[PDB]
């Protein structure tokens, strides 16, 4: 049975290079080209290039020309993808895929795929967060309900745990999943929905915990 | 380069027919292939050369291609067909051939009632501003199906730069949550009359607005 098994997942800094591998088995290695496809987290598929496993001929995506190099090792049935001058825009899962032939007049579909390897381009090993209050829009005199919270900004790596009032407050608490920003750092928000009448009488403090940087922040959230 | 257009999402009740389109100028002159991708997995070829099923793909998957639109049809859809679907073509690229993928369509199989999103928008805090930074925080919760589109506007004009949006993930109550962030400088925040976060879900939009005042 045709199998593509990839290796070379790695964590890198901006400006570095990375080389990943795609080991083919179960068919005649030189009878089929190999394509490379990457997927940034949460985004779609992006074709990178193709290589003739027999003679080493390649077709690269224009946006990668000069920066990428694909090779074949016929003695081991392995294809390799090297990508230089990495940015946080290169953080992605990198897939190899079997594609019989690709040329100037036709191209075959990708019938078998490797499992993907993650390459994480990050500008820091560890970085504590900046915590800012998300002050409630409603006022003590307002009625009904109020949403207030904390913005936990620009930390690395995941995760950040957030509680409220040292864990005494849990009803109406929603800590949202973090977003990976183009800077390579994470941001998240935690918001608690409380009775509007409690804004003048109850104290609200978010307890941010970022264990990787050994950082705790108890941030007081005051109505404006 | 040659561009492919797919809708971001399609919602379909179990047993109904799911229709995913792939638009391209005269795409009928090209061979279109379709890939299915479930989370944390690799894509799977499910339709090749417009309308051929590779071996092992259920007969309820079918495809057509004519004029400026290719179409993947999933008949009698089942829960396990919930996935992202990508179309793909080859193109000669003026002597520099390439493959292009569509942007992908999230196909949701409706296994729970529709739930309209709650949108909470926070302006930059005084503390963040007083530290030469500014973030608008758009929080989106309690919606289903788990697919939204977030658009930002400065005053009236769209803003794409500085925007980071999560992929919708399930909450404890089995609905979905997501957040979008607009990064800008204190001056651009101060320079405009207002900013808006617009959330599109199942054809309708909820838009919230904040202003430096």
């Amino acid at each position: 049975e045709v199998q593509l098994v990839q290796s070379g997942a790695d964590v890198k800094k901006p400006g570095a290079s990375v080389k990943v591998s795609c080991k083919a088995s179960g068919y005649t290695f030189i009878h089929f080209g190999i394509s490379w496809v990457r997927q940034a987290p949460g985004q779609g598929l992006e074709w990178m290039g193709w290589i003739d496993t027999n003679n080493g001929n390649t077709n690269y995506a224009q946006s990668l020309q000069g920066r990428v190099t694909m090779t074949t090792d016929t003695s081991t049935g392995t294809a390799y993808m090297e990508l230089r001058s990495l940015s946080t825009d290169d953080t992605a899962v990198y897939f190899c895929a079997r594609a019989l032939e690709m040329g100037h007049r036709s191209g075959f579909p990708f019938d078998y795929w490797g499992q993907g390897v993650l390459v994480t381009v990050s500008p820091a090993s560890t970085k504590g967060p900046s915590v800012f209050p998300l002050a409630p829009s409603s006022k003590s005199t307002s009625g009904g309900t109020a949403a207030l919270g904390c913005l936990v900004k620009d930390y690395f790596p995941e995760p950040v745990t957030v509680s409220w009032n040292s864990g005494a407050l849990t009803s109406g608490v929603h800590t949202f999943p973090a977003v990976l920003q183009s800077s390579g750092l994470y941001s998240l928000s935690s918001v608690v929905t409380v009775p509007s009448s409690s804004l003048g009488t109850q104290t609200y403090i978010c307890n941010v915990n970022h264990k990787p940087s050994n950082t705790k922040v108890d941030k007081r959230v005051e109505p404006k | 380069s040659y561009e492919l257009t797919q809708p971001p999402s399609v919602s379909v009740a179990p047993g109904q027919r799911a229709t995913i389109t792939c638009g391209g100028h005269n795409i009928g002159a090209k061979n279109v292939h379709w890939y299915q991708q479930k989370p944390g997995q690799a894509p799977v070829l499910v339709i090749q050369y417009d309308s051929d099923r590779p071996s092992g793909i259920p007969e309820r998957f079918s495809g057509s291609n004519s004029g400026s639109t290719a179409t993947l049809t999933i008949s009698r859809v089942e829960a396990g067909d919930e996935a992202d679907y990508y179309c793909q073509v080859w193109d000669s690229g003026r002597g520099h051939p390439l493959y292009v993928f569509g942007g992908g369509t999230k196909v949701t199989v409706l296994t729970q009632p529709k739930a309209n999103p709650t949108v909470t928008l926070f302006p930059p805090s005084s503390e963040e501003l007083q530290a030469n930074k500014a973030t608008l925080v758009c929080l989106i919760s309690d919606f289903y199906p788990g697919a939204v589109t977030v658009a930002w506007k400065a005053d009236s004009s769209p803003v794409k730069a500085g925007v980071e949006t999560t992929t919708p993930s399930k909450q404890s109550n089995n609905k979905y949550a997501a957040s979008s962030y607009l990064s800008l400088t204190p001056e651009q925040w101060k320079s405009h009359r207002s900013y808006s976060c617009q959330v599109t879900h199942e054809g309708s939009t909820v838009e919230k607005t904040v202003a430096p005042t």
